[PDB]
């Protein structure tokens, strides 16, 4: 722990024919491990892990089924939220809905969650204790009188506090080669001169999950982050991650600048100089 | 709303000369989805480009990433370009594998 | 595992 299972679903309205563009893909922790795309030929939820292979095609079946029914509830969205904006029906416009379920270290629900967007804006949520909604707007308090009327939270708080989290532990188990084992990062530094008088040392992390980590820098023992720069952490493409940070330093002070990495992967922080 | 995508380019494993890689484009940060992405062999459009399973960030931001196989060798130069809404020109970034 | 929706909006 902790670990997580997350399901992410875009709904994009393709104005003039036919019905929305919808994705929807499924995290344990930051492995991939199910997706949908109603462009693609098979109109299945596909695997995209080896663990998750294991299942049988009666878990495939109502996986199907119920990713095609959330489309539907995507499809009928977009109209109704169209004339709750008053908009036309030229433009293409976005649904995101997500939600998931946290489980600490040992494997005991934390938290849930469910949030819902339009055009890239918050429109509702549940609140932190899945009992009531969080409604941006006017439009969004008309579905929230809706879903309170309909309850539709209760449910939503059961499946987050029950079905969620049995599933995410029945994954934990069957993909516990990967999805329990923590790589630690793989870390060097590389030195740069711009000019005669100023230098940039750059402190690598590479092939690390999960993605969570903590990079830093040091002078003299304390903590720089003027003249710092830290990349947004990226996925290297084969399940890792990867990450740098850099400092620009007086060339022949060096010594003085130290880079520290945190990560679960490793038992003792780690360090790093030039 | 438009957000504008950031991107990031790089190799998937340590980059050495004739040794069977992959090439990211990593795209993120951006609204809406819509977005035009390629690698770039010496300026030339490559063909066999993959990408991610659309996904999103908690502040409701895309992120997509484009990978091809390569073999790096010492002259080929290579670089992502991104068209987006929010862009009036194609962006293009450069790998730098010295980084 | 997916949650059954269905509460349109």
């Amino acid at each position: 722990g902790s670990h997580s299972m997350r399901y992410f679903f875009t709904s994009v309205s393709r104005p003039g024919r036919g019905e929305p563009r919808f994705i929807a893909v499924g995290y344990v922790d930051d492995t991939q491990f199910v997706r949908f795309d109603s462009d693609a030929a098979s109109q299945r939820m596909e695997p995209r892990a080896p663990w998750i292979e294991q299942e049988g095609p009666e878990y495939w079946d109502g996986e199907t089924r119920k990713v095609k029914a959330h489309s539907q509830t995507h499809r009928v969205d977009l109209g109704t939220l169209r004339g709750y904006y008053n908009q036309s029906e030229a433009g293409s416009h976005t649904v995101q809905r997500m939600y998931g379920c946290d489980v600490g270290s040992d494997w005991r629900f934390l938290r849930g969650y469910h949030q819902y967007a339009y055009d890239g804006k918050d429109y509702i949520a549940l609140k932190e204790d899945l009992r009531s909604w969080t409604a941006a707007d006017m439009a969004a308090q008309t579905t929230k009188h809706k879903w309170e009327a309909a309850h539709v939270a209760e449910q939503l708080r059961a499946y987050l506090e029950g079905t969620c989290v049995e599933w995410l532990r029945r994954y934990l188990e069957n993909g516990k080669e990967t999805l329990q084992r923590t790589d630690a990062p793989k870390t060097h530094m590389t030195h740069h001169a711009v000019s005669d008088h100023e230098a940039t040392l750059r402190c690598w992390a590479l092939s690390f999950y999960p993605a969570e980590i903590t990079l830093t820098w040091q002078r003299d023992g304390e903590d720089q982050t003027q003249d710092t720069e830290l990349v947004e952490t990226r996925p290297a493409g084969d399940g890792t991650f990867q990450k740098w940070v850099a400092v620009v330093v007086p060339s022949g002070q060096e010594q003085r600048y130290t880079c520290h990495v945190q990560h679960e992967g490793l038992p003792k922080p780690l360090t790093l100089r030039w | 709303i438009q957000r504008t995508p950031k991107i990031q380019v790089y190799s998937r494993h340590p980059a050495e000369n004739g040794k069977s890689n992959f090439l990211n484009c990593y795209v993120s940060g951006f609204h809406p989805s819509d977005i035009e992405v390629d690698l770039l062999k010496n300026g030339e459009r490559i063909e066999k480009v993959e990408h991610s399973d659309l996904s999103f960030s908690k502040d409701w931001s895309f992120y997509l990433l484009y990978y091809t196989e390569f073999t790096p060798t010492e002259k080929d130069e290579y670089a992502c370009r991104v068209n987006h809404v929010t862009l009036s020109q194609p962006k293009i970034v450069k790998w730098d594998r010295d980084m | 595992n997916l949650v059954p929706m269905g509460a349109t909006v």
